[PDB]
């Protein structure tokens, strides 16, 4: 949840997080939700952040206030580490069986490798129930059934807590047999031998015995019930498939091509002015309808004329605008954005000035006449521009 | 002391290898003897690239890469010599110790 | 030879080995059989080992029971290390000559960097002669010979021996001068001094004067014999050339395409049943004929009516079946294959249950109405079905 | 300008430099010349030095004779590192202000990660005027100019050297105010104490207060002056854009292709004989004219008759030849070529059989019956043919 606090320019410029959706913003106790979308791992990888050769997919979130019952990335079962080819876009999603009561801000995920965590997007999701009441289950191979919240812990106890009492015997005895004092003033005097000397160390040799025996057969035990069990299971998964739907960046015959070409954001701000070099590219007319940095949406308003369902906070409604004048096809054409919002502020973005590298990252979004979207990767240095205020 | 034993290794192992760094011409490539009698003989463990012999570096400068490694070779053994004497020294130790 | 104790998973999902021949099963000390070959780097290479960028090609063998006089792979002589790459084949050969009479058992084998050894298939080569008569030779750039069994021995030791007999004499002098028991006593005594002091040190300083001199002569000598010399030749070749020829996985417009679809083996085992979500994509009808994994050839009798030329062991005859429908062209078919023999267990890659990656690996061969050989690679997550019978 | 020391092989088949070019060989202070070029990555970079993914792009000359005002590379500004790929031409410029009187020379250089420096061409470039006359400037955000060669230099000291006088006194303080052997004296009798004990400690507390209170203030001050200030900007640029022009080494329909096969070169030398199997590939009849190794440059006299600006030095007409039959275009022709010359000695390139890698690197030029140019490259292992004689 601390999404605001990490660098603004490392957020922007290494993944880059669209149509993120969550199946149910309220659910029971065990009941099972799931949030999906679709990241796109930005082309100028940054220095700072290990490559993202091994990552891994999760569910930010509070604990388990839901399990997870699974999740998918580049259209695999992703319980391990997964690698993500730079410049490519994946698809996720998170399978989420409700847990423990209460109002959480759930979140999309991934971690890298040398680099730290990437927060996606997160929607506040309402659990109702009571927590007594949560199961998994989950089934063995042998065909059994077992509730893993439960499953276990039982026969752990029944281990660990005979042995600390034994251990708890052992120090009680010898205490109370022969003081501290007693048994330090013993030894330095003379003896020493009056504290020990057999038979306490028949008492010693046979506390072991029955101890090494103890495990022979607790071992020998514990080999008959379960005496199929296989070592944990571990290692970076074979590649991902990428996205190839449509596009998507770089991909398929038609698309856009955005060049960055100049930048300023105001400080302290809520603004930002960029001069866009548009190539299309496709064979019908673009309009820029959105601009996305860290889950951040910028919506033009004449194309998101409504206005979608997204959490927040997060959802801008001034990533606005051009001439409206749909460019293309064929048309390469310079055309200045404004970006302007509180949120761009308030997830701490205008604290780009802070970090050590001034330079912006995210995704353009045109559209044709009809639906069709056009995904562009748009990146680079962008200026400051120092105002009066605090 | 140890300055000298750093220096004379070399050369004082040059008349038995000398023999070996003899160029051969293999399948359009230079080898030396050496290389050639490696991987001639067939070591089941032991891959040309686990070697840990000079390959070149661009901070070479001639023409030097024998002297500067005896040079070297000399002025470290100073020092492990100085701590070994003394753990010979410690080594030499006659206490004896009253209890285990 | 110890390739039945390696990781199994390791084994079938690194190196894929293929068409692996020996010139001759038997030779004369001198004379000079070939072990040639061809194989794929899988694609999904394993965390637990380096990448291949790093290799060295190599006989498995117990010794130089025959010299090497060259190998090539990727078309390169590799008398050095190289680099691989994950999904391509590469083919290679070794130039063996007879060296030791009796019967070794000779492996195709390539080490990745920090990986370790992958040790291929491996036949019997009877040799015999007398190891007396072995030669090389060799040729020097001066043009001149030399026989390398030999070649130097004699220098070596003509300055190695001599030496040592001088530090024995130089021992073996003061030893009997002054003895241990004497030299002690005298030092442990006030004197010492008795013990050294010149002309002790008139005897040391010439000593060291004839040993330096000596070094100077044996240097002056031994640069004048061999006043040549190079020094060795070290590191990692330029880049192979994979097999384009086709095809051979992902090379040429016809091809197979094999998803893992789920699979069980038995444990404990000799079976393994698999369906294979096979696409093709060829222009001709293809029938499933070869599955290989450690080296281990799986055969359908159907496609192998008969019968290859290959080392026991090592080669099954149940890799069956289809219901030998041709399948394509342009067809995409899920195929129930069964694989069992002995030789699974024998080769340990039962054991699979054992490792921390219960995943298969390895190559699919189809064939044509015609000879036409078309491979693909099948891998991914096998389960394990744990059956009674010890 | 310490090139002719570095490991021949290396400079060889590491960058490969052509079409260098210095704006002007004379400039006065503030005169503002460039220097230019374009870059080859070779193929087969060799182990000795790290992957060229962290580079550097530098004027090779002794300290800021002249100062850098911009550089770029691969169509990027470079002022930080960035990556290179192996395979590819990549074109540069530097553009150098005269800043100090006389005569230096002045290189092309690149630096690579873990490797080194790679020193390219180099030009004497005569400056003249009164370093005196030297300024910058620069513009600050504030829209404000400041020389650079002064700028900040008053304020440092203004801070520097108030505080070193202030230590200065403090020692000179106690120092006068109780001696060493006085002070060492008492202290080695009972006393101490009467070395110190407050109200030494007054002065203590005293001095000590007031270095605080010139922190606080220095601080507060130069936080208004100033009340802007970012970070240090650092890391790896976004990936450059290689040159595609034409051709220009595997770029375009129609290119020249080498293959090296055998080489020789005397030792000690001047001469170079190497077969090369050329095909070609284009569709005009070309005859091969240069070729290039550490930026020395050898020409076949008969397509340059005449005769290229190119500091000596450096500079070959004998890099000859054919039986200028311009083979093709679709021909497939393997020539003897010879290269002789004392550069190739003179540059140390001769010093190839002290390498451990006896191999030579570089572009090859081919040339149309018109102007137009088709680049190869051209590398391998070479032997040495061991002569005697001056
Ligand atoms: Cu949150
Ligand atoms: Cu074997
Ligand atoms: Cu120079």
């Amino acid at each position: 949840h601390g999404e605001k606090s990490q660098q603004a320019f490392l957020r922007m410029r290494t993944l880059n997080w669209y149509d993120v959706q969550w199946s149910k913003t309220t659910v029971n106790v065990n009941e099972e939700m799931v949030l999906s979308g679709k990241v796109h791992v930005f082309s100028a990888w940054p220095q700072a952040v290990a490559n993202p050769r091994v990552s891994f997919l999760n569910a930010g979130e509070p604990g388990p206030v839901l399990v997870r019952t699974a999740q998918f990335i580049g259209e695999q079962f992703a319980p391990r580490s997964v690698s993500l080819e730079i410049g490519k876009d994946y698809a996720f999603s998170i399978n989420l069986r409700g847990r423990r009561a209460g109002r959480w801000h759930v979140h999309a995920q991934i971690n890298v490798e040398g680099g730290g965590p990437i927060i996606g997007p997160g929607q506040w999701i309402e659990i109702k129930g009571d927590m007594k009441d949560f199961t998994d289950p989950v089934t063995l191979l042998d065909g059994s059934t077992v509730d893993l919240e439960h499953y276990g812990i039982s026969r752990v106890y029944a281990w660990h807590l005979p042995w600390m009492a034994v251990g708890a015997a052992w120090i009680f005895f010898w205490f109370v047999r022969k003081g501290i004092i007693t048994s330090y003033i013993r030894v330095a005097e003379g003896k020493a031998d009056d504290v020990i000397g057999d038979d306490d160390r028949r008492i010693g040799a046979i506390v072991l015995a029955l101890t090494i025996l103890a495990t022979i057969v607790g071992y020998a035990v514990t080999n008959s019930t379960f005496p199929r069990t296989i070592p944990l299971q571990a290692g970076l998964q074979k590649p991902l498939t990428p996205i190839e739907t449509e596009g998507t960046v770089g991909v398929g015959k038609e698309n856009v091509t955005t060049e960055l070409n100049g930048g300023v954001y105001k400080v302290p701000g809520r603004e930002l002015t960029i001069n866009v070099k548009v190539k299309n590219n496709t064979s019908q007319p673009l309009r820029l309808g959105e601009y996305t940095a860290a889950g951040l949406r910028f919506l033009n308003p004449d194309v998101f004329t409504t206005k979608p369902d997204f959490p927040d906070y997060l959802l801008a409604d001034r990533g606005l605008s051009v001439d409206a004048t749909p460019i293309a096809p064929g048309e390469a054409k310079e055309i200045v954005v404004k970006i302007q919002d509180a949120r761009w502020d308030i997830e701490r973005l205008s604290d780009l000035a802070y970090d050590t590298d001034s330079q912006i990252g995210g995704l353009l979004f045109f559209f044709s006449p009809d639906g069709k979207r056009y995904a562009s990767e748009i990146g680079g240095p962008v200026i400051p521009k120092f105002v009066a205020g605090d | 002391g140890s300055l000298g034993w750093g220096l004379l290794f070399y050369p004082n192992n040059w008349p038995a290898i000398a023999a070996f760094h003899q160029a051969t011409e293999q399948h359009g490539q230079l080898m030396t003897l050496a290389d050639l009698i490696g991987f001639h003989f067939v070591r089941t463990s032991m891959p040309e690239y686990i070697r840990m012999v000079e390959r070149g570096t661009l901070r070479t400068f001639g023409k030097d890469v024998v002297p500067v490694a005896a040079f070297f070779s000399g002025f470290v053994s100073m020092m492990v010599y100085f701590l070994w004497w003394f753990m010979g020294r410690w080594y030499s130790t006659t206490k004896v110790i009253d209890t285990i």
